[PDB]
């Protein structure tokens, strides 16, 4: 855990969009 | 186009001394102090000293003031950015900015002030780059301060591939005594702690209001930043043309890009403090605290700091939800609160007592700012999209960002 | 997916439930992944729709659609912004590619009535970039 | 916690109590406060200052604190009124002229906010002359009756004899201390 907001994990590119 | 760059210290004595033109005399520096304390007394001062015809333009650091002369029409901005990037520079190297490094950390302090700039014209400002050649416990310089990447060191291996994202909000409001908000900023700050190996191009995508517009999706939840400052490493003609946000993150610790935009919604936290202080009798506080964020979010570490009279002396408290504390040093009532889940409502009633004799002065009405830091909150709606690590040699980045809600200069104007 | 075909009947009721014509904050789950969806999620999810009923021929709204893409983004961790459809007047094509879903006309492009149609080529051929490619960059 | 020494204490006797001393420049206020502490009429210069003294009666430290009735330091009795827990008013009813300006002065005292908790304290002095009024028209002319939310009590105390002082102190007593 940490103070402030768990870290969360991020996308590569905007897959959506091609 | 600064002429000798020197740190003073709080008796007016210099500390250390670099000139880089030598046409200022070192003698000059005696005055800087007498006429910083006839500015100081006249409401006068200003960070740009003149002394005849050389002027002493320099900050105010925590135990010395970076006072850097010049004789010419040099660059005040240039003086105030080398001056920051010696700080930062300093700062990095020694945890601690006081005249205890000042006095024991000479023989590195002068090497790296002769290394950062030469002429008045600086050159080297990269902590990280200027720690390859400039050490406190020499071999050629590296290669990254003359190629063009001079903000990614080249050959940097690590076990693994995790770079850290931390998207840092500042609550901003300027509530006026009416009640209403004048000044309600909000300021984004994606800080990433990249730890990669080799150099890889990161290229950062976001749910930019310009890019759902031009890409044609303009309907859902963008964040509209209405200034937007990229780092270094970001290449400004690649947003320029078409939003593309391609950079090569740095080794450690670093601001990217620091978003700033308008926010036109109602506060997280609404106070309705009311002051019924009795003409030299008693004071009453009736100070409510308001939380408009959403339930979900808990504003931990909660202190909405309530100015209270200075001279008021044995102060009851009655609260409802946290601790309320009064701090004789900051003459303000603490309300702090460990956990304040999102539409609660505290009610505080302080009493304190008051000397029969008036002051002989006005203490003026400082503002009431609270400091509310939600985690796990954006409050402009802002949410990473996708981070494109690249490596020429090809590995699975594992990338990581977690977002936090905090108050900025979020001040309510007393009555 | 278990949870996926749990939700599935409670969306298609909801979106039936609502005609075809309070609060505050964004909060996000702890640790939760957030990408755009993907082509293969978007051709799975299309499949599964298809094969569940209750999208292909739905009267198209604005209110269901945007049920349909929480729902998503709840269950997946998606956002919703890969179910655009391109600008009428006429058939619209799915914005993002691998999508099996599109619009159709059932009878200004914004009076126009248009329902949800299975299209198995839309994964296959860029429809939506091609014509608009501008919008895909 | 415990309050086992503050029960140790209270079995003896542990509560003192306060109280003041104001009103009008001759009205008897530094005599009657000669008198509660020592028990002799003693005849002393206008009291240009205050004058602060203690009684010990009923297990109950009586601290008095005498005011004087000079124009100049009538408006001082508010340095007085911080941490001031008793008042009492002493009436100068052998002074027609007087009494009006007394008047006055115990309602400008009387309408502070500050001074809440302090009961109202009443004393007829110089109670030795025929001119004097009786309990009853004094307390008329001076509307204490008409005192909201204050416990005012009025008592005749003759300055030259004596009488009357320990009336006032048990009243005084009975409405600071609410125990047996
Ligand atoms: N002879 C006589 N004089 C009284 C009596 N009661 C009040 N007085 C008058 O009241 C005055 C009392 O003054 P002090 O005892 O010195 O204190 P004080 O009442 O506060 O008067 P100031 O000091 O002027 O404020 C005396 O000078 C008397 O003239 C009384 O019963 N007999
Ligand atoms: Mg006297």
């Amino acid at each position: 855990d940490r103070k402030g907001g768990s870290y969360s994990q991020a996308a590569g590119s905007d897959s959506a969009q091609s | 186009s600064a002429s000798a760059v020197y740190v003073l210290d709080l008796k007016g004595k210099v500390l250390i001394c670099r000139n880089y033109r030598g046409d200022v005399d070192m003698s000059e520096v005696e005055h800087f102090m007498p006429i910083l304390m006839e500015k100081e007394e006249e409401g006068m001062l200003s960070p740009i000293l003149a002394h005849g015809g050389v002027r002493f333009m320099w900050i105010k650091h925590n135990n010395l003031y970076l006072v850097a002369t010049s004789k010419k029409n040099a660059c005040v901005s240039l003086v105030f950015s080398f001056l920051y990037k010696v700080v930062q520079v300093f700062s990095e190297y020694f945890k601690e900015l006081e005249e205890e490094s000042i006095r024991d950390n000479f023989v590195i302090i002068y090497e790296l002030l002769d290394e950062l700039m030469d002429f008045g014209y600086p050159q080297t400002t990269d902590s990280k780059i200027l720690q390859e050649y400039i050490t406190q416990e020499a071999p050629r310089p590296p290669a990254t301060v003359t190629n063009a990447v001079s903000w990614r060191s080249e050959g940097i291996k690590y076990r693994k591939n995790e770079v850290f994202l931390d998207v840092i909000e500042a609550v901003n409001l300027l509530v006026s005594a009416n009640g209403n908000v004048l000044r309600s900023e909000i300021v984004g700050s994606i800080k990433m702690r990249v730890f990669l190996s080799g150099m890889p191009e990161l290229r950062l995508g976001l749910n930019d209001k310009v890019l759902f517009d031009n890409t044609g999706r303009g309907k859902s939840k963008s964040v509209e930043l209405e200034d937007v400052k990229f780092h270094q490493c970001v290449r400004l003609s690649r947003f320029e043309n078409d939003r593309t946000i391609s950079f090569i993150p740095p080794d450690g610790e670093f601001e990217l890009m620091s978003y700033r935009l308008n926010t036109h919604v109602k506060p997280l936290i609404w106070i309705e403090s009311v002051i019924e202080k009795h003409s030299h009798s008693r004071i009453e506080y009736m100070v409510k605290a308001k939380s408009q964020f959403k339930r979900r979010s808990t504003a931990n570490n909660v202190e909405i700091h309530i100015p209270v009279p200075n001279d008021a002396d044995s102060p009851k408290f009655k609260t409802t939800v946290g601790s309320v504390k009064w701090v004789p040093e900051n003459s303000e009532i603490v309300w702090s609160v460990k956990s304040f889940p999102g539409g609660k409502e505290y009610l505080m009633r302080a009493h304190f007592g008051l000397p029969s004799v008036e002051a002989e002065d006005k203490e003026g009405k400082p503002p009431i700012s609270v400091k509310f830091e939600i985690p796990y909150f954006t409050t402009s709606g802002i949410q990473v999209r996708y981070l494109k690590i690249i490596e020429k040699s090809g590995y699975q980045a594992l990338p990581w960002v977690r977002y936090i809600t905090q108050n900025g200069d979020y001040q309510l104007r007393t009555q | 997916s278990k949870s996926s075909v749990i939700g599935w009947p409670a969306v298609r009721e909801r979106m039936r439930r609502a005609e075809p014509a309070e609060e505050v904050g964004f909060p996000v789950t702890p640790q939760v992944p957030l990408r755009p969806m993907t082509y293969k999620a978007a051709v799975d999810l299309s499949h599964f729709l298809k094969e569940k009923g209750g999208l292909e021929g739905l009267i198209h709204s604005q209110r269901r659609q945007d049920i349909l893409d929480l729902w998503i983004y709840h269950t997946q961790g998606y956002f919703p912004d890969w179910q655009n459809y391109t600008p009428g007047p006429g058939v619209r094509y799915p914005l993002t590619f691998g999508w099996c879903y599109k619009l159709v006309p059932v009878e200004d492009p914004e009076r126009e009535v248009l329902e949800w149609r299975f299209d198995s080529r839309l994964a296959f051929h860029h429809v939506a970039r091609e014509l608009h490619p501008e919008y895909f960059k | 916690g415990n309050i086992f020494a503050n029960l140790f204490k209270g079995l003896f006797g542990k509560k003192e109590m306060r109280i003041l001393m104001v009103g009008l420049d001759a009205a008897g206020k530094t005599t009657i406060l000669y008198k509660l502490k020592l028990g002799e009429i003693v005849t002393t210069i206008p009291t240009i200052g205050f004058n602060v003294e203690t009684v010990e009666y009923k297990n109950i430290s009586f601290t008095v604190w005498d005011v004087g009735g000079q124009d100049k330091i009538r408006p001082l009795w508010r340095h007085y009124f911080q941490n001031t827990q008793g008042l009492i008013f002493v009436v100068d009813s052998n002074d027609r002229e007087r009494v009006n300006e007394a008047r006055e002065e115990l309602m400008r005292m009387l309408a502070e906010d500050e001074l809440r908790d302090a009961v109202l304290l009443v004393f007829a002095n110089k109670q030795d002359l025929p001119n004097a009024m009786n309990a009853a028209e004094i307390t008329d002319k001076l509307g204490l009756h008409s005192l909201r939310h204050r416990n005012w009590y009025i008592q005749a105390t003759c300055a030259t004899s004596g009488d009357g002082l320990y009336e006032g102190l048990d009243w005084l007593s009975n409405q600071l201390r609410n125990q047996k």
